[PDB]
């Protein structure tokens, strides 16, 4: 029962904390009481993890899931004046950064798996054009994008296919502007969590003569940082300059990296960065929708200013029309996403 | 074409600076681990 959650989840709290001193089996199961009670109890996990200081290892196991396994949250909340014991290791854990992620995945994918994966999942149909006469009938220019997404999909964790996306490179300048955008995310979604090495592989596309390829490389920089809090902020530092770049489509997608790499936290700087497009009464509806899909879920919390901006921007063009579901496709989705969960 | 050349030059000097800072932080991280082992 709802009122029975509000007392049972807080009645869990003093039992393994006061009576027992297990002090790590509780915090894995005390995120149940994060949302229904209050934000104060949602942060008192960080509080009584701070005030408990029995050696180092057992509390390091507690913050190993506050790393990035449910919600980082206090992953920038520890440092005060180099006061917490092993602060620099606790921060390297909660940030998901390199040796606590990429190394591991690398330490599996080189040593337990096959690091080739050269699109053979879409090349295992070697027995189908002999089935039922002959083949070579489909000439539609849509298989190329889907095959591009497939071969850029399974090559995660350092399976970088340099000089293999040259079909995608030639399709950048040929046709399918949607597909030209969706093909440039292949290298970004191929070096997921390699923030330190992935930027050097994406760099070659940031100077492209095509807005689709350059936008897809900006989206790749966002994708690489998803779930990893790096001290150099390379996603914010590269995507910032493009958020307000032009009024057309390239205006539309340019926010989205900030919508992805900074969606599990709460910082005001990206919020006032992405706010002016959301609050200028711009009538291009898909731009407004994708900016709402970013800004309504940059922080899944209780940001009332973003709530007021979303609702005002909605009542800014939705009212005098009786038309399709695109009006409700993204902006009320973000308004729901502000306090969802 | 001139705007895009100034833009790509500004982006470049931003990326070249970020790569140096990431490499310096990565080397500091590694030096802490290699001193603990």
């Amino acid at each position: 029962k709802v009122c029975l959650y509000l007392t049972s989840c807080v009645n869990y709290v003093p039992e393994p904390e006061n009576s027992a001193l297990l002090r790590c089996a509780l915090g894995v199961f005390r995120k149940f009481s994060r949302f229904p009670e209050a934000l104060r109890l949602a942060l008192m996990l960080n509080d009584m993890e701070l005030v408990e200081d029995i050696f180092t290892s057992c509390k390091d196991v507690v913050v190993q899931k506050q790393m990035a396994f449910m919600l980082g949250r206090h992953g920038v909340f520890l440092e005060l004046s180099e006061d917490v014991e092993e602060y620099e290791d606790l921060t390297e854990i909660m940030s998901n950064v390199q040796l606590n992620s990429n190394f591991l995945a690398l330490a599996r994918e080189l040593d337990i798996m096959e690091p080739k994966v050269p699109d053979d999942i879409y090349k295992t149909h070697l027995e189908n054009n002999r089935f039922g006469g002959s083949g070579s009938q489909v000439d539609s220019a849509r298989m190329n994008l889907a095959s591009s997404f497939v071969n850029g999909f399974v090559n995660a964790a350092f399976g970088q296919d340099k000089l293999l996306t040259d079909d995608g490179n030639k399709w950048l300048y040929k046709n399918k502007d949607h597909g030209m955008l969706s093909a440039a995310a292949s290298l970004g979604m191929i070096l997921l969590w390699d923030v330190d090495g992935g930027l050097t592989q994406i760099d070659k596309y940031l100077y492209s003569s095509e807005d689709y390829i350059k936008s897809g490389a900006l989206l790749a920089c966002g994708i690489v940082n998803s779930g990893v809090r790096n001290e150099c902020d390379p996603a914010l530092a590269l995507l910032s300059d493009y958020v307000l770049h032009n009024s057309n489509t390239m205006r539309l997608g340019s926010i989205f990296g900030l919508g992805l790499a900074y969606a599990g936290s709460n910082r005001e700087d990206v919020l006032t960065l992405l706010l002016p497009v959301m609050g200028d009464s711009k009538s291009s509806m898909e731009v407004a929708g994708v900016t709402a899909l970013a800004c309504g879920m940059i922080a899944v919390g209780s940001c009332n200013g973003d709530v007021t901006s979303t609702i005002l921007q909605t009542i800014m063009e939705k009212s005098e029309t009786e038309l399709k579901d695109t009006y409700a496709r993204w902006l009320p989705l973000g308004l729901g996403l502000n306090h969802l969960g | 074409d001139r705007l895009r050349q100034t833009e790509n030059r500004a982006t470049r000097c931003k990326v070249e600076r970020l790569q140096l800072l990431l490499q310096q932080k990565r080397l500091r991280r590694k030096a802490r681990r290699d001193a603990r082992g």
